[PDB]
RNA sequence: CUUUGCGUGUCUAACGCAAGGAAGUUUGAGGCAAUAACAGGUCUGUGAUGCCCUUAGAUGUUCUGGGCUGCACGCGCGCUACACUGAUGCAUCCAACGAGUCCUUGGCCGAUAGGUCUAGGUAAUCUUGUGAGUAUGCAUCGUGAUGGGGAUAGAUUAUUGCAAUUAUUAAUCUUCAACGAGGAAUGCCUAGUAGGCGCAAGUCAGCACGUUGCGCCGAUUACGUCCCUGCCCUUUGUA
């Protein structure tokens, strides 16, 4: 069985692309995004959590909004309902396809060969690309609704659908290409 | 004589001082074979003071964490008061406050 | 996809604890008007319900819902009084520039509603025993409308 | 429909609810404006851009003489007037002139408190080494 | 009569779930599980019902008595105490082979274990436990 | 565009601050590359440049 | 007449028995001990610090 | 920026306007319209009771979120 | 016991990973703390003290009153903020550390503070199961410096004290500023931890925006490194 909010089934659906596979934790699965459990003793317990839990967990910011997971459960429960409303299929399959495309491919590290702070082209790991994906999803949605009288759930639902899409309107998909602008040049 | 009920309080700072008394006075009762219940160990009232270590303000503001501990323990009996005076009066301990009470 | 799950048996509707507590107050507030008995204060224009609160309540039936809530709360904890009911409707006062603290509820309004229940005789002393309690007629007033609201 | 308004020689705005619109009048605030709205029998659901001639006429009467409609005295701004010696409600540009009287009273009397208004320092006894600096 | 009683522990919460033979009613203090706000976590309490099934629990009843902790910690105590009850209900009366099924399907899904994370004490020269205040320099 | 490659073994850890990490990959062939985040053996990752081999160390 | 105000309350009322000093007066459990005085004699009273 | 009353020109349109749209929220009324969010709540509460539209979920006290009825 | 399995090592000392287990970083967190010192700080913690000062027209002592709070302006620790994951009004129901010869239930009066008449408590017994607040549910508000923000200011009612003015606080009504995420610099921190949210104790007649403990809600990101800032041990150079 196992369904999120009881209205969705973990069973069925699929990972979008090779890589970022097995790093993601689907398959089995827990109704309700939330789980208080030990995930930070080893350094790859972080990709045992299902990514809906990692969304609600990292959705609390900044100092003022931290904690209150029960609050972040609600606004994600509304967000998955809205995703369903447009281009209806599976909120999870749209969300999994979003965090596939969300994070950056390559990155600029500072290796100078002694003396200088000089940039150099380095590809990103599969774990960090999932870490950066869910971070960049939220920081678009939070900044989008920070001053506007638009509910955060609306921003999150909108941000996720956009990320799956190639519109580039999103903050996340821009900040992918903003890094890949400089990462091309640092080759 | 008459059917009475006695419940004797014990208090001290040390654990080791009372564990003499709890073992001794129950065996002192079992000379005469009175209706003993075992020693009821109450929760420990830990007293606490935290002062600064330094006399003046200088250096990092470091602190002591001083503690006392107090151990209320209760030997239960059902026996008249003339019988118990032999048991308590012999085997008094150094620095252990003890008070016998009917009911 | 509809919502899953039940309990094994269909839940018994008899006592007041089986009723959801907010939905109880929605019914019994309306019962106080349509019956008529309970009677109004003079001061209703003023108040706000607490020293801590900085504004008066919006809903004009704030007294009936409070008298509805306090009467069921006697069933939850039998023994309680006025300083008890000051704690249960406590709240975060905002001190100003300073950090926040707790504060106790209003003593006039919480005492008065109990005296109106004493006049009918649903909640009563207890003159020697410290704290108010609901009587026999108090329970049957509650438990008859517990079955009605779920129906 | 009426955009913009004026009650008691002070400009009340439209596009605001009737309770909060009345706080734009000087010497009125949030808790008393509810008692004005409740005892004038105005619906709080209505908007301050409307306000018929019956509604404003009641508010001016209550604002002038709130002792008539059983407001029990602790709600009033200048409670015990210290001139005629009664429970008094000061509204609008009366409150400007009353503040001009009460400060210039204390300058003639020559209190310490009056000299703080004269120099324009902090009055209430606050540590002005560091705070209230810029001026 | 058939009786077992069991406890769970999240943090400083504790929840003694007595259970007996009966009709099929699961109750906290004297509510239904249908209440238990926050409501969002209401689904969380029903977790051992969904995994094991309805038709096991209808032979028994459970009555839980809870204190300590907070809002969320009280749910996790009840979560454990219901799951620990029906596992421990076998040992006394019902066949001992079916314990290995009903326990290990829940373990395949810390419902009996209880995670011992407790609050580390504060130390001097700082606001939090490990956090410190601020160094000034010049 | 991007073409996938499987990790044989972590080689060391590279750079001044030690954050970037050096890996032998195998296409899906072998060459040495640098990678950012947490990586272990039995792992697969995308590369835009199939060429461009990192210095041995 | 002279040599006495009302001396009932506040730090001027009371002093350290051991050293006659008002400042840093530990009055928990009725010690009446100035802190410089209290810390060095704390083991002899009963107080033993741990954790 | 926004208009506070019903605007009884647009009330005749507002029967037609909102059941067209796929999303029905607080925001989508003042998207189509240029009025404060508050009217939108009493609009979609009116369109529950009188008119067509239906809840996506039974309810919530913060984010409403209706669909078009499709009938 | 790092027990068992497989790797890693002159397979010696011991590491890594997986399974099992309440727990496998020495299981987590503290107390205790060497030899050398530094012209560190404290004669204002002391009946710990040498020397000097002054000793009745006093630097002893003590009484009335003021001052340490005085403001063109710099610097350091904190608190509340800028909102809609929100503010406000109603309802729902959950903690642990204390602490009292003062802590306060119960009943009447009062919008409030608070008062008044009884009443339990030398305390696992009474206050107290301290019905704590972030939280949850249902309403109104609508992006406006607005109901976010509560400084600044007038007027009134109680409380502690022998005395409240430079206002000790707590209330009730008003008064409605700056501030739209903070320039250069730079602090703290690796799991029940950060951060947020309260509570209790210490000083206390009265006063916490402070410190010391206590729980509750509970994340993100490392599991490496010697680039910056310091540290320890070798070889090396020194005027």
């Amino acid at each position: 069985e196992a369904k999120l909010f009881g209205r969705w089934s973990y069973d069925d659906v699929n990972v979008s692309d090779l890589s970022l596979v097995d790093y993601i934790a689907v398959k089995a699965c827990v109704f309700v995004p939330h789980t208080a459990g030990r995930y930070q003793k080893k350094r790859f317990r972080k990709a045992m959590c299902p990514i809906v839990e990692r969304l609600v967990n990292s959705m609390m910011m900044h100092g003022r909004n931290n904690g209150k997971k029960t609050l972040s459960v609600r606004i994600v429960r509304h967000a998955f309902e809205i995703i369903h409303l447009m281009t209806d299929k599976n909120p999870i399959q749209v969300f999994v396809n979003a965090v596939e495309n969300g994070g950056p491919r390559e990155d600029s590290t500072r290796i100078g060969s002694a003396g200088v702070v000089r940039r150099q082209a380095v590809d990103v790991s599969p774990l960090r690309r999932v870490n950066q994906a869910i971070y960049l999803i939220c920081t678009g949605a939070r900044l989008a609704a920070f001053r506007n009288i638009k509910t955060i759930a609306e921003c999150l639902a909108d941000e996720i659908m956009n990320c799956a899409k190639e519109s580039s309107n999103a903050y996340a998909i821009k900040k992918k290409d903003e890094i890949e602008r400089v990462a091309k040049a640092n080759r | 004589q008459r059917l009475h009920r006695i419940r004797i309080t014990l208090t001290s700072k040390d654990l080791k001082s009372i564990e003499r008394v709890c073992t001794e006075l129950i065996n002192g009762a079992k000379e005469k074979n009175l209706q003993v219940a075992g020693p009821v160990r109450l929760p420990v009232k830990t007293l606490r003071i935290t002062t600064r270590k330094s006399p003046c303000g200088e250096g990092t503001n470091t602190w002591d964490r001083f503690e006392l501990r107090i151990y209320k323990r209760l030997i239960d009996l059902h026996s008249p008061s003339d019988v118990v005076k032999q048991i308590t009066s012999i085997n008094i301990d150094p620095g252990v406050e003890v008070e016998v009470t009917i009911i | 996809p509809a919502y899953l799950y039940e309990t094994p048996l269909e839940t018994r509707v008899h006592t007041v604890k089986d009723v959801k507590a907010d939905a109880f107050i929605a019914l019994y507030a309306n019962h106080l008007k349509k019956r008529g008995r309970f009677q109004l204060p003079k001061w209703i224009d003023y108040v706000k319900t607490a020293h801590a609160k900085e504004l008066a309540p919006y809903d004009p039936d704030w007294l009936y819902i409070r008298a509805a809530a306090i009467l069921r709360h006697l069933y939850i904890r039998p023994d309680c009084g006025v300083g008890g009911f000051r704690k249960v409707f406590s709240c975060r006062q905002r001190r100003g520039v300073r950090p926040n603290h707790t504060s106790k509820a209003s003593g006039k309004i919480i005492r008065y509603i109990l005296q109106q229940f004493e006049e009918m005789g649903l909640v009563e002393s207890d003159p020697e025993k410290p704290g108010r309690r609901l009587t026999k007629n108090g329970q049957r007033e509650l438990d008859v409308i517990a079955r009605q609201c779920a129906k | 429909f009426q955009h913009i308004l004026r009650i008691l020689n002070t400009n009340v705005d439209g596009r605001e609810k009737v309770v909060v619109a009345l706080t734009a009048i000087r010497g009125i605030g949030r808790r008393v404006s509810n008692l004005i709205c409740k005892k004038a029998d105005i619906d709080t659901n209505k908007r301050a851009g409307e306000l018929t001639a019956d509604e404003i006429s009641k508010v001016v009467a209550i604002a002038s003489t709130p002792q008539q409609f059983k407001i029990p005295t602790w709600f009033l701004n200048r409670q015990k007037d210290v001139k005629d010696g009664k429970h008094k409600h000061v509204v609008a540009n009366g409150l400007d002139t009353v503040w001009r009287e009460d400060l210039e009273r204390l300058k003639k009397m020559r209190l310490h408190r009056g000299l703080r208004h004269y120099w324009g320092l902090k009055v209430r006894g606050q540590h002005t080494k560091t705070t209230g600096r810029h001026g | 009569k058939k009786r077992v009683q069991t406890f769970g522990r999240k943090k400083n919460a504790v929840a003694v779930a007595l259970c007996t033979q009966g009709k099929g009613l699961l109750r906290v203090n004297g509510c239904p599980l249908e209440h238990l706000q926050p409501e969002a976590l209401k689904v969380k309490a029903f977790e051992p019902l969904l995994l094991l099934g309805k038709e096991r629990f209808q032979d028994v009843d459970i009555r839980v008595r809870v204190s300590g902790g907070g809002y969320v910690a009280q749910i996790y105590a009840i979560r454990q105490a219901i799951a620990k009850a029906v596992v421990a209900f076998n040992q006394k009366y019902v066949d001992e082979a079916t314990k290995k099924e009903v326990r290990d399907i829940l373990v395949a899904y810390s419902l009996i274990v209880a995670d011992p994370r407790r609050c580390e004490p504060k130390k001097f020269g700082g606001p939090g436990a490990r956090a410190r205040y601020q160094k000034s320099y010049r | 565009q991007p073409k996938l490659a499987k990790v044989e073994k972590v080689l060391g850890r590279t750079g001044s601050r030690g954050g970037v990490l050096q890996v032998r990959v195998t296409f899906m062939r072998s060459l040495i590359r640098n990678v950012k985040g947490p990586v272990r053996e039995g792992d697969i990752l995308a590369l835009l440049e199939t060429e461009r081999e990192a210095r041995r160390l | 007449l002279f040599n006495t105000r009302p001396k009932k309350f506040g730090p001027g009322s009371r002093q350290c028995r051991v050293c006659f000093n008002r400042h840093g007066m530990v009055r928990k459990y009725g010690l009446m001990m100035c802190r410089q005085c209290f810390r060095e004699r704390a083991n002899q009273i009963g107080f033993v610090k741990y954790r | 920026n926004h208009s506070v009353l019903f605007d009884k020109a647009t009330y005749d349109k507002l029967l037609a306007d909102i059941p067209k749209a796929r999303l029905i929220t607080p925001h989508t009324v003042c998207e189509r319209l240029k009025v404060n969010a508050s009217l939108a709540r009493q609009a979609i509460r009116y369109l529950k009771d009188q008119g067509l539209i239906k809840i996506v979920g039974e309810h919530h006290h913060s984010q409403y979120i209706y669909t078009r009825n499709t009938s």
